[PDB]
Order: structure tokens, then C-alpha cells, then sequence
């Protein structure tokens, strides 16, 4: 019933474990200075 | 703020200006770029690349 079919329980980890790049959302500061 | 310029992100590198005539706040994103990977079959195959 929900996307990407995981679990409930894998649905958690990736939900208690974030990403906080020093940047913006990007569709693909954003790409840093150089750095990719 | 009436007496700042410009601005900065958490990693010291300019993100904005104060257009010295319009007094316009500006945000400055830098132009796009990457990498470059060249996908070949090999020159003992084809020279096509992508
Ligand atoms: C000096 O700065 C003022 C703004 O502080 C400029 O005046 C603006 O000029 C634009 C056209 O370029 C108008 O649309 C704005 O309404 C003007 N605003 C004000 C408050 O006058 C002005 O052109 C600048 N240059 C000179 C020589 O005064
Ligand atoms: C690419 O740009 C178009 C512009 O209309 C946008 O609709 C699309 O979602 C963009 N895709 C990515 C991956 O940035």
C-alpha cells in the first residue's frame, strides 16, 4: 500500500536517518564549489 | 537588514547581494556543472560513443 514497497520497519529506518548536505533540494550550495 | 550587502551560507561562500542602485536583494546560484563520463564499447568494437 505505500510506495516504493518497503517495510514498515524499513520505512522507519529511512525515516529516523536523514541527509543534511550544507545545500538545496535538486532535482538533478546545491553542487558546493567544484565539489559533485 | 538595512546595513548588510551580502550574504553567506554555513560554509563561508557568497549567496546573495544588495544591488548598489535598486537596493534589490539577489540570490546567486552558481552556474550548472558536472562531470563528464564518456561511455565507449571500446575502439576494437565501434567508435560510437555516448
Ligand atoms: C538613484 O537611486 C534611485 C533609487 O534609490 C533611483 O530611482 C529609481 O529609478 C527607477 C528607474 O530606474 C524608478 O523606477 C524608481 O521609481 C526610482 N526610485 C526612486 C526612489 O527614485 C535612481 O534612478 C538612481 N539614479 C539617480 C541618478 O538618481
Ligand atoms: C527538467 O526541467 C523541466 C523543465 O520544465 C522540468 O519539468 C523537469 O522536472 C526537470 N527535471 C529534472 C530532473 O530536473
Amino acid at each position: 500500500s505505500k510506495p516504493s514497497k518497503r517495510s514498515p520497519i524499513e520505512d522507519l529506518l529511512f525515516n529516523k536517518v536523514t541527509l543534511a548536505d550544507a545545500g538545496f533540494i535538486k532535482q538533478y550550495a546545491q553542487k558546493f564549489n567544484g565539489l559533485t | 537588514l538595512p546595513f548588510q550587502q551580502f550574504g553567506r551560507d554555513i560554509v563561508d561562500t557568497t549567496d546573495a547581494v544588495r544591488d548598489p542602485q535598486t537596493l534589490e536583494i539577489l540570490d546567486i546560484t552558481p552556474c550548472s556543472f558536472g562531470g563528464v563520463s564518456v561511455i565507449t564499447p571500446g575502439t576494437n568494437t565501434s567508435n560510437q560513443v555516448a
